[PDB]
């Protein structure tokens, strides 16, 4: 009975994996992007301090 | 001793390996799967210093994380085939949101009172229906208590109910010749559409009791 | 053994007049929204008002579920 | 207060990333004045 | 890594902790005269 | 076509989408649309031609969508871009304006001006 | 000043850059951060005022 | 349902309760604050 | 006796029902004293009181029919 | 004996109808806050936290039915 | 046993009204979308999770209705 | 037996109560889509998806109705 | 006897289901007659909304009225 159960939880993961996991990669991805530029501008700048 | 604890002892485990094996040493670039939890973290501080703003929000901002996260994690091992009654063992989740309502209760006694019976006159309306309006503050108050647990209890547990007959109807389809395998996928279809729906609500019931509990957090430190 | 058959149908029957708070409670809370997104601004004295009728419209529903305890328990 | 005199305000606010010119800065400035009358008889210039 | 910082808001959740006591011991009560037909 | 203008200048003067910010509430026209009459509040609107689209700064005015397709938008002195900073400093005099002050309308008005920079 | 143009293009991590070499760099990291946990907060106006913020809600 | 009356409900409660305060002081003392350093560590980098 | 002692126990439990109209009822005038102070930002000092007055006018009704339900319950 | 039971399940059926008052109410509170939004898009994260609330205020009476309904099928 | 297994069926029945709620709700939530997309041509973006996160609530107290219906019906 | 017989071409019919439900469910989307089209010409060849889609939804409510009304009558 | 009685009893609740399509297609014309009252010019594209308006909700309508009828003969 359970097992009829257990294919639909196939199912329901495999839907997942097909449509919101390469959203959540991108995603994730998206927003370690927007970090490490805020990061390294900051690098940047500072170094623009010590020239003048 | 009870399966109960083994899966209790499996959400403890879950939440550990999220602080632990999800950062890679605490980079400041940040990790992909350590993302999902800044999110978690900055939703619940714009949430609760939302709703439970004021001089103070986060005096209360871990108590709130630690109700998100266990129902948001408890909602996805709820729903794996094979796991046991915790949240859909009603009397933890009843339990919990009448300690928390009590916990309220009592707070709002010791903190503010016996002016905290002033919580339960609502406006300044006309006089001769004031107490009334005490009467039927004090009812929907303590309805508070049941319908903060009778939410989260009705939802998880019709959810899994619903699947398990549906399914049972799907396997006397296809116990049955293979015409009726045939339209025996169906509305086997119509469970996974079931599924579908039941994960998403979970995580938007999640939402709805931390926000609730904020809300009443609200007022009992707010008075009025 | 009818006596116990019938409060297990009279608090049935009962319970059916809570349909008329969940309705309710939603239209007030419709006129909140619409009033706020309408206003911008009002919401600070509105938001007040909006849950004294909220109270109110769930409380006739409250006094339909309390018939049915002391129909079941009483 | 009457509905283009509401937008009039509102255009004089406006007034003030930035890109300023004088048919602007004109349109924001006038020095005429309103002179009430009765009768002949002659309420003052006020300011308009 | 792992740091722990202590919270001194455990003084602020004194009526909550309270609470749950009160609800353990209760339904040890409640499950004694359930556990009874 | 699409008319949108000023007294002193005159821009556009239909149009793929126009966004528009009324009294009842936003408004969009695409292409033809039914003929409406509407006052134009203060505004932060929005015109595209094509697919490209222009960010707009409005002090309200009157839009009058025409059955023969013209969107008459008709507006006092508006750019975005122009309104931009200087008008953060003077949101801040703006408030101890409202403060002291039809002065109460100039000062909601303030208020109103404050909210639709923040809209920037 | 030479040498510090210099330290900071001999000694700039942004790769492998942790908190853990921060909280080495500056004690003022841990001193922050319990402070932050005594004042009873826990936003701080510089994860969302340059740094990347958003809210799920 | 027989899954909803055990008739070990003090036992479950038991875990339950001890669950709680457990993830409680887990989240509160360790792992919020290490989120916490992450922003006062992006706050430093902010200042330089 | 077991009849008429169920009948009371029905009868009330359909008594009940008119109880619905009520909660709707409330709610109702409550969302117009919403849309209206919506609109003006000021009519409310007027219509407050007469809002007051709408409320207790449908909740009587309400109360005429948990009436009734007492009558055959306690009465 | 059956009869017990029966009236049991039958009651329990009964009580089941007052669920869709709170069916309706939950589509009410939402077609409110998309209304909103479409009328003023400023609005928009003012009106979350009050919109999730109230519909979970409307969703209530419906489970306190439903409680009733487990009420008399447990006992 | 007659008895008991046709009040079952019959009490599957009265359940099965309770689900009519949460189907007018459904085109209530989405009535609201078609509405509040022909006022903006553009609200769409922030709108459409919003239609979807109603339309599954007020589904939700539906199911809940099913599921007594179920109850009595298949058990 | 004949009590159970009866049951279900009785219970059958209590089920159909349900579907009105959702007549009146599809009606109110078909309004919106109207006045929608009524409110911009053009917003149609967007809209018209969403129409069809909150038909099937609204519709899927009174399906789950109507085949409890099978169920019983077939079964 | 119970069974005869029975079918006779189904069909006649079966015949409730049918207000509900009634209300169902008055709606529709109503939409229509508003939305072109409105316009003066949307009807062509509008008026075969307007009439698959009416077939659907009318078609809710018949599943009910052929239970109906289904219980009253067999």
């Amino acid at each position: 009975d359970e097992s009829i159960l257990l294919l639909t939880f196939l199912g329901f993961t495999g839907l997942v994996a097909k449509y919101l996991a390469p959203a959540y990669k991108d995603f994730a991805d998206a927003r370690m992007k927007k970090v490490s530029d805020v990061l390294n501008a900051s690098r940047n700048k500072h170094v623009e301090a010590v020239k003048d | 001793l009870t399966t109960f604890s083994l899966y209790t002892i499996i959400v403890l485990l879950v939440i550990t390996s999220l602080y632990t094996l999800t950062n890679n040493n605490n980079k400041i670039i940040g990790s992909r799967w350590l993302i999902s939890q800044e999110a978690i973290y900055d939703t619940i501080m714009n949430m609760t210093k939302g709703q439970i703003g004021g001089k103070n929000w986060g005096l209360y901002f871990p108590m709130i994380f630690t109700l998100f996260m266990f129902i948001f994690i408890a909602n996805l091992i709820s729903m794996i085939p094979y796991s046991f009654a915790l949240s859909a063992h009603l009397v933890f989740i009843i339990s919990l949101s009448i300690v928390i309502w009590l916990g309220n209760t009592i707070l709002g006694l010791y903190k503010h009172g016996w002016v905290f019976f002033s919580l339960f006159v609502p406006a300044g309306t006309p006089l001769p229906l004031v107490p009334l309006l005490v009467i039927i503050e004090t009812l929907s108050y303590f309805a508070r208590a049941i319908s903060l647990g009778l939410r989260l209890g009705s939802n998880i547990l019709a959810g899994h109910l619903l699947m398990v007959i549906l399914a049972g109807l799907t396997f006397n389809f296809m116990l049955i010749n293979l015409f009726t395998l045939v339209f025996g996928f169906v509305p086997l279809a119509m469970i996974l559409a079931i599924m579908m729906l039941e994960f998403a609500i979970g995580i938007i019931q999640g939402y709805v009791w931390a926000i609730l509990t904020a809300s009443y957090l609200k007022d009992a430190v707010y008075l009025h | 053994q009818l006596v116990l058959a019938a409060k297990y149908i009279g608090a049935g029957i009962s319970t059916i007049g809570l349909l008329g708070a969940g309705i309710g409670i939603a239209i007030v809370f419709a006129a909140l929204i619409n009033g706020v997104s309408r206003n911008p601004s009002i919401k600070d004295t509105v938001f007040p008002m909006a849950i004294l009728g909220f109270a109110l419209s769930e409380a006739t529903g409250l006094f339909c579920l309390m018939v049915s305890f002391l129909l079941l328990f009483g | 207060i009457s509905y283009a005199a509401y937008l009039n305000v509102a255009a004089q606010a406006i007034r003030s990333t930035e890109l300023q010119t004088a048919s602007v800065l004109n349109r924001s400035q006038t020095d005429a004045f309103y002179t009430q009358y009765k009768n002949a008889s002659e309420p003052t210039p006020i300011t308009k | 890594m792992l740091k722990r910082f202590p919270t001194p808001i455990l003084k602020v959740y004194w009526p909550f902790f309270v609470a749950g006591a009160a609800v353990y011991y209760g339904m040890s009560k409640a499950a004694d005269l359930s556990s009874n037909t | 076509k699409l008319q949108f203008a000023l007294p002193h200048e005159t821009l556009y003067s239909e149009v793929t989408q126009v966004n528009l910010p009324a009294k009842s509430g936003r408004i969009g026209v695409l292409a033809n649309h039914v003929p409406t009459v509407e006052q134009l509040l203060p505004g932060v609107v929005e015109v595209m031609e094509g697919s490209n689209s222009k960010k707009f700064f409005i002090s309200g005015g009157f839009a009058t969508v025409q059955p023969d397709s013209q969107l008459c938008v008709t507006a006092i002195e508006a750019p975005l871009e122009s309104f931009s900073e200087n008008i953060k400093n003077l949101l801040a005099e703006a408030k101890k304006n409202v403060s002291s002050s039809r002065e109460a309308a100039e000062a909601a008005i303030q208020v109103e001006v404050l909210e639709n920079l923040q809209s920037v | 000043l030479q040498s510090t143009l210099d330290n900071i293009q001999s000694a700039r991590p942004f790769d492998e850059l942790t908190v853990d070499d921060l909280t080495k760099i500056k004690p003022e990291i841990d001193a922050k951060v319990e402070e932050m946990v005594k004042k009873g907060k826990w936003d701080v106006p510089g994860y969302k005022d340059r740094f990347g913020n958003l809210n799920v809600m | 349902m027989p899954q909803l009356v055990p008739f070990y409900f003090m036992n479950q409660l038991t875990y339950g309760f001890l669950l709680m305060i457990t993830l409680l002081i887990l989240f509160s003392q360790f792992f919020l604050p290490m989120i916490l350093r992450l922003y006062v560590s992006r706050l430093f980098i902010s200042k330089l």
